[PDB]
């Protein structure tokens, strides 16, 4: 690691600076360096890690979608052959995306998940593991696609089981996990009914627990509840 | 696309 | 060059795909590969090159400005010492920006400018040379700052001299050159009166030539004229 | 910042 010579605290400081500068590739590299120091991550540090890679892979995914759409059109009945370039470049972006996902999954496997004992850390990391297998699934087409899907499902399921036992229904990590696992069902697993059921049950159980929250906790929980509702409106 | 966080 | 094995036409095709995907670093690398094939660039190709690097360096400049602002505040009377990290990271971004500028200036010097004989190509490239020295000037602080400023000024001046002899006053390249040279005067050369004079004279001479244009040419020229007016409104 | 193109 090229961050091996930098202090852990300096890496965290520079990750925050990179965030302010919207330099998310740098932010991700700094937080990878911090993880590789071997210490567990605090709550703030876990979110710096997740924010950085979510932005990096999110940009890759958007680019992949543009290129895949162009590629499909080049393959419709009537299209003028344009050669291998669209496929090649889509493949280039795809390989870079897979590399970022493998990097994140590698950090979770070495050794963030195995040292995560508290619900807030363990659920957070297992949600990330589901998310990055889901992004691999979005581009998968080979002998491995079912196995990638099952890896996402398995990570999400373990996170769900812990979250239901150890967190209140309004916990934003629990809510975001359910939101994303619901999207997994709809978009990856061809299970729209499961997606809708999960979003609705999550929303209703959160609604019933809002009365326990402070104003600031209420704001966070209702924001993600609104995303659940948004998806349900998209799907019904 | 649907919302994720 | 890692693009040495790819066809020129494939590089141009992939630059256009990268643009559609908002992958401007890739776009710039593809167009650098195309320039390094050694052939002159067509009008479309010149604009692909400029669009790519303008987006890359524009993002670097925005990040540098964020970090420089944080750094200045850390140095105000009353600030808590936070160590070398803000300076280090600003320096990192600055060095990467300088590298991109040097790359573009290198392409112009080897050998785009020397082979550019038509006004539309030669003015276009000399404007780029002024622009990328201007971006170097924005971050310069050493023994070289005056010389960097004079290099920008010299490139802009040669472009201006050609444009006034060889292009109509509504030509969008001529207009954009004047817009940017005016900004150079205001922001780099500490010559706001020159900046204002140049913008106003450029605007008025363009106004008087609009009657010669088609509807589509009119649209392009008046768009950049509006940018001249916008700056004049900012400065007066 | 002022406009450039
Ligand atoms: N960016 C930075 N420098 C910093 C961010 C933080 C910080 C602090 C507290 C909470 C969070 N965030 C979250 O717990 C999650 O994200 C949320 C999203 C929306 C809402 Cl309304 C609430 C939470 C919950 C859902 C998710 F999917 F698991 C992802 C994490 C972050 C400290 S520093
Ligand atoms: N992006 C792509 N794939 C493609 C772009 C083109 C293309 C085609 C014609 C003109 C231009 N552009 C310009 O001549 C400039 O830019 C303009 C900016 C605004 C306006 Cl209203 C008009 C022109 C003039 C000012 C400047 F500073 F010298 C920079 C060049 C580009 C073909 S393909």
């Amino acid at each position: 690691g090229a961050m091996g010579s930098m202090e852990r605290a300096s890496l965290i400081q520079k990750a925050k600076l990179a965030e302010q500068a919207e330099r998310y590739e740098d932010m991700a590299a700094f937080m990878k360096g911090a993880v590789e120091k071997g210490e567990e991550l605090s709550c703030e540090e876990r979110n710096l890690l997740s924010v950085a890679y979510k932005n990096v892979v999110g940009g890759q995914r958007a680019a992949w979608r543009v290129l895949s759409s162009i590629e499909q059109k080049s393959n419709e009945e009537g299209s003028e052959e344009k050669g291998p370039e669209v496929r090649e470049y889509r493949e280039k972006v795809e390989t870079e995306l897979q590399g970022v996902c493998d990097t994140v999954l590698g950090l979770l496997d070495s050794h963030l998940i195995k040292e995560a004992g508290d619900a807030e850390s363990r659920v957070f990391y297992l949600k990330m593991k589901g998310d990055y297998y889901r992004y691999l699934a979005e581009v998968a087409t080979g002998d491995d696609k079912k196995r990638i899907i099952d890896s996402a499902r398995s990570a999400y399921q373990e996170a769900m089981d812990i979250s239901k036992k150890e967190m209140p229904p309004t916990n934003p990590i629990r809510l975001g996990l359910a939101l994303n696992f619901s999207v997994f069902h709809y978009e990856i697993a061809n299970s729209p009914e499961e997606a809708i059921s999960l979003a609705k049950t999550t929303f209703d159980e959160a609604m019933a627990d809002l009365h326990t929250l402070s104003e600031d906790s209420y704001k966070d929980s209702t924001l993600i509840m609104q995303l659940l509702r948004d998806n349900l409106t998209l799907w019904t | 696309f649907p919302a994720t966080v």
